[PDB]
DNA sequence: CCCCCCCCCCTTT
DNA sequence: TTAGGGGGGGGGA
DNA sequence: CCCCCCGGCCCCCCCGGC
DNA sequence: TTTCGGGGGGGCCGGGGGG
């Protein structure tokens, strides 16, 4: 078959500032800036897949209508972004004469800007100072540190929080009804723990299991979505017996087709996270992970030195 | 009516979920917290202070109207406390000094001075809002008289930043005695001109033919440097980060303009207006070690004709170098609260936002003392909620909160603290914090740690273990992180071991002896003795190469077998015959194709009790200057032909 | 007016 | 809890 | 026959975890 | 400091085209 079903993720992307769910207050505001214009200098920060482009486009399309077309210059990583275009494009289109409603300006998007050199940014600050009476810059990231201190000086500070299960739960609800898709709760409720607070892949996991299995159930889901192997690690970790952890290593981890690096570094990063447990206690696991994974980075990546880490953190928990 | 002194002497004194009080019931007070209070947070417990309009102030002195001590107060706290003799109250004295001052006024003159200052500071707002409305009236005026008889931006329409940025040199807050300086050191510099710019006058700025201001972000330097050229009548030529400015472009771009006459100055015609003032803004911007540029503007910076203001962010950089000792610096601080409350009260009244006077300097910790953050914060919550006090201060400052990567020493000093290695402190400062503490500078900060492990009194010992013991402890963790460093840096870049070599070298070593640091922070003093290594081992390798063709040895041996025979037969004949033994030594010195320059690296790599640097100089200058004559009056063989 | 308070900023390749 | 020491600047007996 | 535009090496400078 | 590898930015050099 050489058609093609459009994902849901771009079908039920939402096209307006009320159809996005979480950061109720920063919508809010979002909303305030449409109705009114003079939108500032913006930097919108949050964890992947909770709607920071959907939003950025959004507030762009309700500020511009008809003009979004010549009065919005996108650029992401996928394009030319260097200290050139900066220097060239973006003050051309900065400088460019547009006439807009009296409470309009025009609007550059840097989306993934956390990518961007610190040339390009350098090169920004006076751009955005000097041409701010007709244009405004909008950045989108994932991680705000990236972006060097004279543009968040520049800039107003908006952090998009994770989504909770309620919001995704709505959303997934909207859609199912907008679908007609066959479900149960608990298959709603295993898409929404695998999820975590993705909405993008929550929707990409109810499609799925939808196309390769119709309805929408426990079974189905974890078929279609593999269960986390972080939480196979933690609970690996937090076993009382070596028996137990050499059990769930062998049968969880290693005989799925998981790789040594990958358990080794999911075992640091967990005990990192493991707040249940004594710092110190957490500080020699990670000693002796440290130890093994850079006997595995040397190449001896075998069950047999995994057993023994674990061996030795059951030792030190001792 | 009630003076704070006699509550004070109600509430129960200590010796060596809260009542709502009446609004600035607290005023006048300085209070100063220490220990930990019971239900109340140090943050809490300061903002529970602000609210009532009391001064929190970080140490103890003279002036400290109480203090609230709780568990766990520092020693340096309770031997000022009780040195200055000043009352402590607890927090149940706390709740009763909030419920027990409800006049917010009629005590001693302190109270009375704070009300005058606070009237002062309103009055000053209402005043400054009074002027801005004449000017907008003028404008108005202005605009409709043309239009009766091009678009025009409205005010409406522009950034809060540009609409109440500083027309003139006073509106700028803070750093007075910089801009001040800048001032002179502009007015001055036609005198400096006539005189060469070789006296200086009582400031010491008539040597210097270029100024270099620098600061943090958003603190007013680039719109002090405007105002000051535009003020003496200048006209201007600037340069930033979104032109090129390579060595390439400078020497046919600004290059021609250090002794060129301005066409508009011509064509605009005070006695100054024909000459530039070439301000090169973000100076830090510019990338490269010698393409860049930096290098040219120095040398520019010693031969320009017309004045020249460099501005940058980063004055210690090490692109920043070349500006050591050529222009004059000035430094911007960050400003403080009471500068630019009048600003920030202004803004808000004209803008139609109720803006708490109480909360003002919550904003200015939020920003770190930018003021264009400040003016920003304003104008995206003032969108939404047109009130801003206690209520939503917390969630205000939290949401802007600016991160701002920790310099080596702050890094060093928070890791080595106690507290965050605590039950309670591991909670709230956690593991990946400190590891991201160290990922802020992850290439000083394990030297760092390494350089200060050894200066500090531990909190965190387990009973039973001394100071020693846990030395030795991190001591051989910091070794097998040097191991892991050492494996990240090999032809296989094993960079994924970075966090690894967080937990060795940083946390866990200052884990094993975090506590209060005894003394002064040093920085790592590794870079240095590194460099001087590498100095003694080419200049060893130079003398080995030059004596390769009579000596059966390595470099090493040279160094420890050698060497001291070499000395004894060099450096022992002068002090024993005196200057009958220069003919020996130069023998010596020819049998071994030695040069003068390899004579002075030799007697300079000895140590302990063989230093010759004080035998050396005790020599009398008579020999010295025999032997150099006698080398320079004779020809030498040569060991290594270089073609 | 010198003294003090209070804070910020430099140590640093 | 404030690492030590120097600079800036508002308040004042 | 000479000058200018513009593709391609050549070099040098800077991260490298989440 | 720095043991590969990738990315970016700037400087010449030279092929081709045009007048
Ligand atoms: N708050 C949301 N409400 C509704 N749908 C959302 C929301 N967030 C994400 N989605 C859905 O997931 C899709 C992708 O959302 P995005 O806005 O691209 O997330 P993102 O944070 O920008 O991803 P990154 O940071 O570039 S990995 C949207 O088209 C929506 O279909
Ligand atoms: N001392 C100040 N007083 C009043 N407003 C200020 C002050 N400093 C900064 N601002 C405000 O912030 C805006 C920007 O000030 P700038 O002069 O650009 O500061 P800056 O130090 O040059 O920032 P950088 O170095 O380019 S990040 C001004 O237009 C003012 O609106
Ligand atoms: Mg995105
Ligand atoms: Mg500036």
């Amino acid at each position: 078959t050489l058609s093609l079903q459009l994902p849901w993720v771009e079908k039920y992307r939402p096209q307006v500032l009320s159809d996005i769910v979480g950061n109720k207050e920063t919508i809010d505001r979002l909303q305030q800036i449409a109705k009114d214009g003079n939108m500032p200098h913006m930097i919108i920060s949050g964890m992947p897949g909770i709607g920071k482009t959907t939003s950025v486009h959004c507030l762009a399309h309700e500020l511009l209508g008809r003009s979004y077309a010549d009065g919005v210059l996108e650029l992401n990583a996928s394009d030319d972004r260097g200290i050139d275009v900066v220097r060239n494009q973006i003050k051309h289109f900065a400088q460019k004469k547009l006439h807009l409603p009296p409470g309009k300006h025009k609007i550059v998007i840097l989306d993934e800007a956390d990518s961007m050199t610190a040339g390009a940014q350098q090169a920004l600050r006076r751009t955005m100072e000097l041409y701010s009476n007709s244009t405004r810059f909008a950045f989108a990231c994932n991680q705000s540190n990236k972006i060097i201190e004279p543009l968040q000086s520049r800039c107003a500070i908006l952090r998009y929080s994770k989504l909770s299960d309620e919001d995704v739960l709505k959303r997934l609800l909207q859609i199912i009804k907008l679908e007609d898709v066959k479900y149960t709760n608990d298959g709603l409720e295993a898409i929404i723990f695998t999820a975590e607070g993705d909405m993008r892949q929550a929707i990409n996991n109810l499609q799925s299991t939808v196309a390769g299995h119709g309805l929408v159930n426990a079974d189905n889901v974890f078929k279609i979505v593999d269960s986390p192997h972080p939480l196979i690690v933690k609970k690996m970790l937090l076993a009382s017996n070596l028996e137990d952890s050499i059990q769930i290593l062998r049968t969880d981890l290693w005989k799925k087709g998981y790789s040594s690096i990958d358990i080794v570094t999911t075992s640091f990063r967990v005990t990192k996270n493991l707040a249940q447990v004594k710092e110190s206690v957490r500080l020699e696991m990670i000693k002796e992970i440290g130890l093994t994974h850079m006997r595995i980075l040397e190449g001896v990546g075998t069950y047999l030195q995994l057993a023994s880490m674990l061996a030795k953190i059951h030792k030190l928990n001792n | 009516n009630i003076t704070a002194q006699d509550v004070l002497d109600k509430i129960p004194s200590l010796d060596l979920s809260f009542p709502e009080g009446k609004p600035n019931c607290l005023l006048g007070l300085t209070i100063v917290f220490t220990g930990v209070l019971p239900t109340l947070e140090r943050g809490a417990s300061e903002a529970l202070a602000k609210r009532y309009g009391a001064r929190v102030t970080k140490s103890i002195s003279s002036k400290t109207s109480v203090v609230v001590l709780g568990d766990e107060a520092g020693p340096k706290k309770l031997e000022k406390i009780k040195q200055l003799k000043i009352k402590a109250i607890d927090e149940e004295g706390f709740k009763q000094l909030i419920a027990g001052m409800p006049a917010e006024g009629g005590d001693g003159e302190a109270a009375e001075k704070a009300r005058r200052k606070l009237e002062e500071q309103h009055n000053i707002a209402t005043k400054e809002a009074e002027l801005l409305v004449k000017k907008e009236e003028e404008r108005s005026k202005k605009l409709a008289a043309t239009r009766v008889s091009d678009n025009v931006v409205r005010e409406e329409d522009k950034l809060w930043t540009v609409k109440y940025a500083p027309t003139n040199l006073q509106q700028v807050c803070g750093n007075k005695g910089s801009v001040m300086k800048l001032k002179n050191w502009l007015a001055n510099w036609e005198n400096s001109k006539k005189n060469s710019f070789k006296h200086a006058g009582k400031d010491g700025s008539g040597v210097f033919r270029a100024a270099m201001l620098y600061g943090p972000p958003g603190i007013g330097k680039t719109t002090a440097a405007h105002l000051v050229a535009q003020e003496l009548g200048y006209d201007i030529l600037e340069q930033n980060a979104s032109d090129v400015r390579s060595k390439t472009l400078l020497n046919a771009g600004v290059k021609n303009a250090l002794d060129n006459m301005s066409v508009v100055g011509y064509f605009k015609h005070n006695l100054n207006g024909k000459h530039f003032v070439i301000i090169m803004d973000e100076v830090d911007g510019m990338s490269g070690g010698d393409r860049g540029g930096v290098g040219q503007l120095a040398q520019f910076c010693r031969k320009t004709s017309t004045p020249l203001i460099l501005i940058c962010n980063e004055r210690n950089l090490p692109k920043m170098r070349p500006f050591d000792r050529v222009c004059l610096d000035i430094q911007f601080r960050r400003p403080d609260a009471n500068s630019i409350k009048s600003r920030l009260m202004t803004i808000a009244i004209r803008e139609k936002f109720k803006l708490d006077p109480n909360v003002i300097d919550r904003l200015i910790q939020t920003t770190r003392g930018d003021i264009r953050q400040v003016i920003n914060l304003l104008s995206t919550i003032s969108t939404t909620t047109k009130t801003i006090n206690h209520e939503n201060i917390n969630e205000i400052s939290k949401a802007w909160e600016k991160n701002i990567a920790l310099k080596p020493f702050d890094i060093a000093h928070k890791m080595l603290d106690g507290q965050i290695y605590s039950d309670i402190g591991s909670r709230n400062f956690t593991l990946n914090d400190k590891i991201a503490l160290y990922f802020d500078d992850f290439d000083f900060t394990p030297l760092m740690i390494q350089e200060n492990y050894l200066s500090t009194r531990p909190s965190v010992l387990k009973p039973g273990q001394s100071h020693l013991e846990a030395v030795a402890e991190a001591a051989n963790c910091i070794s097998l992180g040097d191991i892991v460093e050492k494996k990240i840096r090999s032809s296989e870049q094993l960079w994924s071991l970075l966090p690894l070599h967080a937990v060795l070298s940083s946390v866990y070593p200052a884990s094993k002896v975090a506590g209060h640091m005894a003394g002064r922070i040093n920085f790592t003093a590794w870079l240095g003795q590194n460099s001087k290594s590498a100095k003694y081992y080419r200049l060893l390798q130079e003398i080995h190469y030059h004596t390769r063709l009579g000596t059966s040895t390595d470099k090493i041996g040279l160094r420890l077998d050698y060497l001291p025979t070499f000395r004894k037969r060099l450096l022992d004949p002068f002090l024993k015959q005196g200057a009958d033994a220069i003919s020996s030594v130069i023998e010596v010195m020819d049998d071994y194709y030695l040069t003068k320059e390899d004579w002075d690296s030799i007697m300079e790599f000895f140590v302990g009790p063989d230093v010759t640097t004080a035998i050396i100089k005790k020599i009398p200058a008579t020999v010295k200057s025999g032997f150099t004559r006698k080398y320079n009056s004779m020809t030498h063989p040569v060991a290594i032909y270089r073609t």
